[PDB]
């Protein structure tokens, strides 16, 4: 079956699977068939939506001393974008400390709060992300940033994408044009059911029907 | 991409030092002991398996354990565009570098002798301004700038 | 003179110098004595509050890898009792971490600030403090940080006592009396222009006036 | 105050073994080779100078390097108030004790091998809590619990 299409491809790839196919399965068939490949200094991001899933595939995966980062995608942009960057992009006052009750609905007040409060922001409104928007203002901000991005990954595996924001499109779109890294996207178009959280459907959707520099599989499996 | 300079004072025979480098490097002379105690502050700066120990007194200048060790080399990061190898250092630093200084970056070792304990601990630390370097992160006896440089010495003996 | 009376002195002791005395000079010279006569694990803390003379004190007294604390009093609550057993106090929720604007004007809302903001707390009135009385109340509700502070040190030397609110004196009260360790204090009377930043000179003067376990000394030089 | 109890894994002919301790211990037997590796182990936990190389292939139990190596003990802080030693545990431990557990402590030892590097690295943990233990803290090739103990090594030979 198309199990075998995949393995032997290398670039942007689409995986429209159902409940049942078996996602954890070709992810991690996919991530160790990647590493085991590739014998340069880059590294794979694995990015979720739960730490149960990031907790298996870290399990599963094993142990090594190459640097991959395996997490949610809350966890992505705080540990590589925010936390490093975020002095070299506004100022020396901004600080990286934090740990994470707070939440209001403007963007300014997300950043007076980190500054003067010293705890990370939130929003209100769940159809808008603070974190998400933050990092792409970092990343068009600081050089350097973008550099450690460029030189880290290789490629970055992204799971469930139908329940993504329209800010976690932007970032990862980013990421994919301008700096030239390639996306590994699985996800079930009829699994919304989070739109509660401010899922937006139509990317994932929209991905399918327009894109053409992404390779595109479905698991019946 | 490219090595620049070296500088090392109180260090065996030296006193203060500053010399300018490159990629490819040729060092002859007379002296005899300072070209094999070069190699050497090369060695504990970027050897894992000579850093591993420590500074005994006898590597104190004039055997004097009331002043510091410092050796500190300096690299050229243009190239960042045409070069794999300042990939390879940009992956392991993250958030040392500023924008402002993007170009250069900073290594540098200190060590402060131990009188009680008669022991000499190296402290190792980069960062791109000279005025703000930061400890090396690492767990355990590895350290984060091991992950990055391999150094093979080669002698006929031994 | 009197200054060879104070080396050989082990103790409590107050030093009642004027301006132009060479508090420094005796300070430092107690310190490296005390040191040197003691071979035991202890340690010794010097509270000041600039950190010029901080620094000042550091480079006299040289290196060494015996853990003596020299810096400000509130720097000393913050990396001794606060922010190590702010949890065994009150609760795993309370964060120890913080970078200090957000000043307020209740003890309450500074441990609402130091929990949810995630930033330590101020007072507006400068005649109160809430380091001081923070620090003070966990010692009284964690035992391994009484334990600690025991272990640690065997004397602390405290000078310009003089400048000091209530609650820096019942906190180096309550380490001499609950906790039995030394205390060497140094001030000159007629020193309290700071008197705008809430100091009480009536503390020293009735530790001069009134204390029974204190040894008095005064320098004219 | 009293050492309690040790456990060991996945070390050389060790695999499970939990021994109980005292102050005064004496070890024997007809083995010969566990006897010489369980002060090996005391000295792996306890001593710099053998601790500052890692674990070899050959120190996996089995020579499988898949395992990971576990060495843990136990002490007991109940006489704190007629002890010095305790204090002098103590006043380097700040932070990693809680109340709850004011007379219990651990010191553990975890090592899982680099294929890749082939090293196995060393990584030293304390608490109270045998289920939240965390770092010790250290700057260069110094340790926060080599201020506190002193391993001396007796043999007629070597």
């Amino acid at each position: 079956m198309s199990r075998e299409q995949i393995i032997k491809d290398g670039g942007n790839i689409l995986v429209t699977a159902g409940a049942g196919s078996g996602k954890t399965t070709i992810l991690v068939s996919k991530i160790e068939a990647d590493l085991k490949e590739n014998k340069t200094h880059y590294s794979i991001a694995a990015v979720t939506f739960t730490n149960k899933a990031a907790k298996e595939i870290e399990g599963r995966l094993g142990y090594s001393s190459r640097g991959n980062f395996i997490g949610t995608n809350d966890g992505f942009v705080e540990s590589e974008i925010i936390r490093p960057f975020i002095k070299d992009a506004f100022g020396n006052d901004y600080p990286d400390n934090f740990t994470a009750d707070n939440q209001f609905a403007s963007y300014d007040k997300g950043l007076q709060v980190l500054k003067y409060q010293n705890i990370l922001g939130t929003y209100s409104n769940p159809k808008k992300n603070f974190k998400f928007q933050l990092a792409l203002d970092i990343l068009k901000k600081s050089l350097v940033a973008r550099q450690y991005i460029f030189s880290k990954y290789f490629k970055i595996f992204i799971d469930e994408y139908q329940d993504s924001d329209k800010d976690m499109h932007n970032l990862f779109m980013y990421l994919k044009d301008q700096l030239k890294i390639k996306l590994f996207i699985v996800g079930d178009p009829k699994q919304s059911i989070y739109i509660w959280r401010g899922a937006e459907p139509e990317n994932f959707n929209g991905l399918i029907e327009n894109s053409t520099d992404f390779n595109k599989y479905h698991l019946t499996s | 991409m490219k090595f620049s300079n070296i500088t090392i004072k109180n260090f065996r025979n030296f006193e203060k030092v500053n010399i300018n480098l490159d990629n490819k490097n040729v060092i002859f002379g007379m002296n005899d002991i300072g070209k094999t105690n070069f190699l050497y502050a090369l060695r504990f700066l970027l050897d894992k398996e000579i850093r591993k120990f420590g500074f005994n007194k006898s590597d104190y200048h004039k055997h004097d354990t009331s002043k510091k060790i410092e050796i500190i080399l300096t690299l050229d990061l243009s190239n960042y565009e045409k070069d794999e190898d300042t990939k390879k250092l940009i992956s392991v630093v993250k958030g040392a570098r500023t924008s402002a200084n993007a170009d250069v970056f900073y290594i540098a070792l200190e060590s402060k002798y131990d009188d009680k304990e008669l022991y000499g601990n190296i402290i190792l630390k980069w960062g791109s301004e000279l005025d703000n370097l930061i400890d090396i992160p690492g767990r355990g006896n590895i350290n984060a700038l091991d992950n990055v440089f391999k150094v093979i010495y080669i002698n006929p003996l031994v």
